[PDB]
RNA sequence: UGAAAAGAACCCCGGGAGGGGAGUGAAAUAGAGCCUGAAACCGUGGGCUUACAAGCAGUCACGGCCCCAAGGGGUUGUGGCG
RNA sequence: UUAAGCCCAGCGCCGAAGCUGCGGGUCUGGGGGAUGACCCCAGGCGGUAGGGGAGCGUUCCCGAUGCCGAUGAAGGCCGACC
C-alpha cells in the first residue's frame, strides 16, 4: 500500500496561506515566505497582549496627573493621599472621572489633600 | 453590450504590445483607427487587424452601429512559449523564449441620450 | 554569466516601478484639408498630397 | 446616575441599565438576579459620595441573560526547534444586565 | 468594557516669554506645553496641544559660560567639514533657533513630533505679528 | 474529447491564423495534445491606500474611508513594541 | 550650575510575564465518595540533547451480495459559522 502525499500538503498549506493574507510580498504568497512571519506575527500578538496591559496603566496615569494638576498637586501626592486614606477604587483606569464629570474627581482631590492635613 | 474579438497565439512578446494596447484602452473606434494607424510599433499591425474586426462583429453580429462604438476594453495575455536553443561561447547553450500573446478586444456602445 | 552580479531577485514593486516612464505616448495628427482623414503634422499623406507638389492621384 | 461596582478584581462604572462581559459567576440560571458592591454613589440629584472601599451597604441590582461565551484569539509561543501553537484561549464571557442603583 | 476618547478639539494658543529663564528649564515646560500632556483628554497619537508662541527671544539666560563652550556642530556638510557653531554666534548672527533647537530635542522622533515642533513659534521679540488670539500663559 | 464525431454547415472580420454569430450536444469556462484543472507566474476592472518620509515589513492601540449592524469584514494614518 | 552634578538624612510615586485579584486549562497528592472519573482541597506546569504519555491525519484490508451517490461521489475554490 503506497500511500501518496496527494491532498494533505496542499491543505496544510493553504491554511497558513489564509493566516498570512494581506502581508507584504512572497510574505503572503509562499506557502513558507508565510510561514516565517506568522511565527513573528505569534510573539508579536502574544508579548504584545502582555504590552497592552501595561501599556493603558500608564496611558492613564497621564490623565490622571495631567488633570489633577491643574489642581495643584502632584499625582505623586495625590495617589498617596488615597492609600493613607482608604480607596481600593479609582482604578487608575476608572479615573476616567478626571474627563467625564470632572466634579465626581474634585471631591476625590479635596479628599486627597485631605488625608494630608 | 459588447462586442468582442480576441485573436490568440499571435506570436510578439505580451510586454511589447500590451504598450500599443493600453495606447486605445476605452476610446471612440473612430480615434484608435487613426491612432494605430500611425503608431510605429509592431502591436500596431497586430492590435489593428482585431480591434478593427471587434468593430465587424459589434455591426454584422449584434447591431450596435459603427459611429456609436469605442473601446470598452482591451488587454492581452501570454500565451504558449516556444523555447528555443542558443549556441551560447565556450559550448554553453541557452534556451531563449519566443514568447506569444493573446489579444483581446472589446467594443461597446457610447451614448444615447 | 560573470563579474558584476544581480544580489537579489527584484521585487515585482520595484520591477513595475522602474516601467513607470515605459509608457507610449499617442501619435500626433491633424485635421489634414482636402480629405476630412487624418495626416501627423507637416505630412505629405498620400490621398489628397500637396499643392504644388505632387502625391499619389487626384481629379 | 453613576456608580462603580467590583466584580473579578476589577471595577468597572455602571449607569441605569445596560452591561456587557463581567466572567463567569456561580449565578448558574441566566434569568437570575445578584448584586454587585459599588464604589461612589454617582453625583447626581441622589448623591455623589465615594469613601473607604465605600461598603455602604448600597449596591447595584444586575440580572444577566449569558452563556459562557469565548472568543478566537490563538497563542503561539515559538522559540528555536521550539514551537507550541497549541493554544486557543476564547476565555469565558459573562454578560450581565444591570437593573437599578 | 470601557473606553476613553475626545473629539476634534480647538487648537487653543498660548503667548509666553520667561527671557529671565534659562533655555531647556524653559524649553522642557514649551515642550511638554506642545505635545497636550498638559491637558488630561490625552491621546499620544491624535496631535492635540497647545500652538506655543514664544517672543522676545533671547535675553535668555544660560547659566555657567557659554562663551564658545557651548558649541552647536548640528552641521555636517558632506565632503570633510563638521562645521561647528558657538551661542555667541547665534545670538548675535540670528538667534531664536538658539532656542528652537531646544525645544526640538524635547519633542518626540516621529512626523508628529516633526508635526508638533511646527507648532511651536518663537521670535527674537518682543512682538509676535502673527497673532489673533494670544492667550499668554505665565 | 464525447454515450455518440453529432468534431462546428452558412454569413461576417482576417492573406492566414485566430475569432464573432449560427449550429450539435446533458455539458463547448467538454472545441481537439479537448475530464477534473490546484500553486508559482503575467494581466483587466473595482474598493481602501500612498509623492517630509528611515524599513525582518509585522504586532498592539486608537482614529478615518468601503460593502451588513449595541456587531463583523477590507484597508491603514499616527502612536507604542519589535 | 543654591543643579537635571557629588556627599548626609526623610517621605512619596513609577515600575517585570515577579506576587495578589478574577476566570479558564493540565498534571501529580490526599479525601469525598450510595464511582458518577462527577465535584471540592493542596501543590506543580521555561526548556536544547534526551526519556515517558496521549492524540490527528494519508493509502489499504475486514465490516460489504452492506450503506451513501445525479434529488450530484472524489478532488477543487470560498466563508466573519460550529
Amino acid at each position: 500500500p503506497r500511500a501518496k502525499t496527494g491532498v494533505v500538503r496542499r491543505r496544510k498549506h493553504k491554511k497558513i496561506l489564509k493566516l498570512a493574507k494581506g502581508y507584504w510580498g512572497l510574505r503572503s504568497k509562499s506557502f513558507r515566505k508565510a510561514r516565517e512571519t506568522l511565527f513573528a506575527a505569534g510573539n508579536y500578538a502574544y508579548a504584545h497582549r502582555k504590552r497592552r496591559k501595561r501599556d493603558f496603566r500608564r496611558l492613564w496615569i497621564v490623565r490622571i496627573n495631567a488633570a489633577c494638576r491643574q489642581h495643584g498637586l502632584n499625582y505623586s501626592t495625590f495617589i498617596h493621599g488615597l492609600k493613607k486614606a482608604g480607596i481600593e477604587v479609582d482604578r487608575k483606569n476608572l479615573a476616567d472621572l478626571a474627563v467625564r464629570e470632572p466634579q465626581v474627581f474634585a471631591e476625590l482631590v479635596e479628599r486627597a489633600k485631605a488625608a494630608q492635613g | 453590450m459588447e462586442a468582442k474579438a480576441i485573436a490568440r497565439y499571435v506570436r510578439i512578446s505580451p510586454r511589447k504590445v500590451r504598450l500599443v494596447v493600453d495606447l486605445i484602452r476605452g476610446k471612440s473606434l473612430e480615434e484608435a483607427r487613426n491612432i494605430l494607424r500611425y503608431t510605429n510599433k509592431r502591436g500596431a499591425y497586430f492590435v489593428a487587424k482585431v480591434l478593427e474586426s471587434a468593430a465587424a462583429n459589434a455591426v454584422n453580429n449584434h447591431d450596435m452601429l459603427e459611429d456609436r462604438l469605442y473601446v470598452k476594453a482591451a488587454y492581452v495575455d501570454e500565451g504558449p512559449a516556444l523555447k528555443r536553443v542558443l549556441p551560447r561561447a565556450r559550448g554553453r547553450a541557452d534556451i531563449i523564449k519566443k514568447r506569444t500573446s493573446h489579444i483581446t478586444v472589446i467594443l461597446g456602445e457610447k451614448h444615447g441620450k | 554569466a560573470k563579474h558584476p552580479v544581480p544580489k537579489k531577485k527584484t521585487s515585482k514593486a520595484r520591477r513595475d516601478a522602474r516601467r513607470s516612464h515605459h509608457a507610449l505616448t499617442p501619435p500626433t495628427l491633424v485635421p489634414c484639408p482636402e480629405c476630412k482623414a487624418m495626416k501627423p503634422p507637416h505630412t505629405v499623406c498620400p490621398e489628397c498630397g500637396y499643392y504644388a507638389g505632387r502625391k499619389v492621384l487626384e481629379v | 446616575m453613576f456608580a462603580i461596582v467590583k466584580t473579578g478584581g476589577k471595577q468597572y462604572r455602571v449607569e441605569p441599565g445596560l452591561k456587557l462581559r463581567v466572567e463567569k459567576l456561580d449565578a448558574e440560571p441566566g434569568a437570575t438576579v445578584e448584586l454587585p458592591v459599588l464604589l461612589l454613589g454617582g453625583e447626581k440629584t441622589v448623591v455623589g459620595t465615594p469613601v473607604v472601599e465605600g461598603a455602604s451597604v448600597v449596591a447595584e441590582v444586575l440580572g444577566h441573560g449569558r452563556g459562557k461565551k469565548i472568543l478566537v484569539s490563538k497563542f503561539k509561543a515559538k522559540v528555536q526547534y521550539r514551537r507550541k501553537k497549541g493554544h486557543r484561549q476564547p476565555y469565558t464571557e459573562l454578560l450581565i444586565k444591570e437593573i437599578r442603583g | 468594557m470601557k473606553t476613553y476618547v475626545p473629539k476634534q478639539v480647538e487648537p487653543r494658543w498660548v503667548l509666553i516669554d520667561a527671557e529671565g529663564k534659562t533655555l531647556g528649564r524653559l524649553a522642557t515646560k514649551i515642550a511638554t506645553l506642545l505635545r497636550g500632556k498638559h491637558r488630561p483628554d490625552w491621546t499620544p497619537n491624535v496631535a492635540m496641544g497647545d500652538f506655543v508662541v514664544v517672543v522676545n527671544a533671547d535675553k535668555i539666560r544660560v547659566t555657567g559660560k557659554k562663551l564658545e563652550q557651548k558649541i552647536y556642530t548640528r552641521y555636517s556638510g558632506y565632503p570633510g567639514g563638521l562645521k561647528k557653531i558657538p551661542l555667541e554666534k547665534m545670538l548675535a548672527t540670528h538667534p531664536e533657533r538658539v532656542l528652537e533647537h531646544a525645544v526640538k530635542g524635547m519633542l518626540p522622533k516621529g512626523p508628529l513630533g516633526r508635526r508638533l515642533f511646527k507648532r511651536l513659534k518663537v521670535y527674537a521679540g518682543p512682538d509676535h505679528p502673527h497673532q489673533a488670539q494670544r492667550p499668554e500663559k505665565l
